[PDB]
């Protein structure tokens, strides 16, 4: 089958600026009738893809002139002259000259703006859940840029996994930030076993990780 | 056709 | 006014089967090929194959060929995409398109062994600074969606309300709100929850703790 292999994973862009995102074949794509059939969808997050480029650089309908698309043999490109607000998005090459017809991976434009550091909470279990047995710890980690963060987990200093639900927003519309959710469900009697509760988190906004903690037993 | 692809064309 | 509108969620047990049909208007139907196209939660698009409507002729990507069945219907303009035999890894938003120009909305298709259960919601106080953030944990429900709100709607603005996660066949949810201090706890802060399969409709006052 024929791989399409697209870069950059992730394009930060600037309202008015240009971009430029480029997808390789792992084979030629002319076709025995002579036409090349790469072309380009763009889909915004919760919708449908749209057709915005067939035969590399023949525009779908109602596009825009701002896309252009060009290439040959193994490698295709897609421009945008100045993004717009509504290019943002996951954009997908595509071949349709041989069978099975393959997607590329996706680049998915994201709007640039300045680094920020999450604000970190965390939240020992309810009353309620542990009437019923259960006992969830959870930390919020709100707001940050850019979108790349890593959340630990420790009971009592050590590390753990096991439990761990999270949970990623895409990027806000109004401030274009990221935000996070991370769930530590054990039993009642398992967290009355062990007393600090900590969420550390890395980014790159930190030069350590951040620490959120609590001990059960205060 | 579309253009999409041999078989859309 | 091309449209192309697929029919809605699916719940389908592991080893079971779904049907799902591709409404067509605004356009003369067999002069395009319906493809249906894959994408699973967080993943990229993978072709399943294409009908012909005039013929009934059909491609399929191999990787389908054993489970997906294409059919049309020209008299209605309706197209239908049958799936058998699934798995978790066949939970994903299906979409057909007219010859790749035009797709429709999507159909979900939610592979598990849960039957319709109601969240549990619990109320997240801060533990026992000028800026309060409060939570909300919805835990334990199927299927989606459920609705979520603070204070009926009247907070909105600095809430984060996270997509939901299935985990061992059921779904949790939760959200954040992010208030000044001089406003919790002085003023009530609620969290409202539906989840319209099960009927429930709960709501869980944010308490400090004690």
């Amino acid at each position: 089958d024929v791989v399409l292999t697209q870069t950059p994973l992730s394009l930060s862009v600037t309202i008015g600026q240009p971009a430029s995102i480029s997808c390789r074949s792992s084979q030629r794509l002319l076709y025995s009738n002579g036409k090349t059939y790469l072309n380009w969808f763009q889909q915004r997050p919760g919708q449908a893809p749209k057709y915005l480029m067939f035969q590399v650089s023949k525009l779908g309908p109602g596009i825009p002139a701002r896309f252009s698309g060009s290439g040959s043999e193994t490698d295709f490109t897609l421009k945008i002259s100045r993004v717009e607000a509504e290019d943002l998005g996951v954009y997908y090459c595509f071949q349709g000259t041989f069978f099975p017809h393959t997607f590329g991976g996706g680049t998915k434009l994201e709007m640039k703006r300045a680094d920020a550091a999450p604000t970190v909470s965390i939240f020992p279990p309810s009353s309620e859940q542990l009437t019923s047995g259960g006992a969830s710890v959870v930390c919020f980690l709100n707001n940050f840029y850019p979108k790349d963060i890593n959340v630990k987990w420790k009971i009592d200093g050590s590390e753990r996994q096991n439990g761990v639900l999270n949970s990623w927003t895409d990027q806000d519309s109004k401030d274009s930030t990221y935000s996070m959710s991370s769930t530590l469900t054990l039993t009642k009697d398992e967290y009355e076993r062990h007393n600090s509760y900590t969420c550390e988190a890395t980014h790159k906004t930190s030069t350590s990780p951040i620490v959120k903690s609590f001990n059960r037993n205060e | 056709g579309t253009g999409a692809t041999p078989a859309d064309d | 006014q091309v449209q192309l509108r697929q029919s809605g969620p699916e719940l389908v047990k592991p080893g079971a089967s779904v049907k799902m049909s591709c409404r067509a208007s605004g356009y003369t139907f067999t002069n395009y090929n319906i493809h249906w196209v894959r994408q699973r939660p967080g993943q990229g698009l993978e072709w399943i194959g294409w009908i012909y409507p005039v013929d009934g002729t059909t491609k399929y990507n191999e990787k389908f060929k054993d489970k997906t069945t294409l059919t049309s219907d020209k008299s209605s303009s309706t197209a239908y995409m049958s799936l058998s035999g699934l798995t978790s890894e066949d939970s994903a938003i299906y979409f057909c398109a007219r010859g790749l120009d035009n797709w429709g909305q999507g159909t979900s298709v939610t592979v598990s062994s849960a039957k319709t259960t109601a969240p549990s919601v619990y109320p997240l106080a801060p533990v026992c600074g000028s800026s309060v953030t409060l939570g909300c944990l919805v835990k334990g429900y199927f299927p989606e969606p459920v609705t979520l709100t603070w204070n009926s709607g009247s907070l909105s603005s600095g809430v984060h309300t996270f997509p939901a996660v299935l985990q061992s066949d059921l779904y949790t949810l939760s959200s954040s709100v992010t208030v000044t201090s001089s406003t919790w706890p002085s003023q009530s802060i609620t969290c409202n929850v539906a989840h319209p399969a099960s009927s429930t409709k709960v709501d869980k006052k944010i308490e400090p703790r004690g």
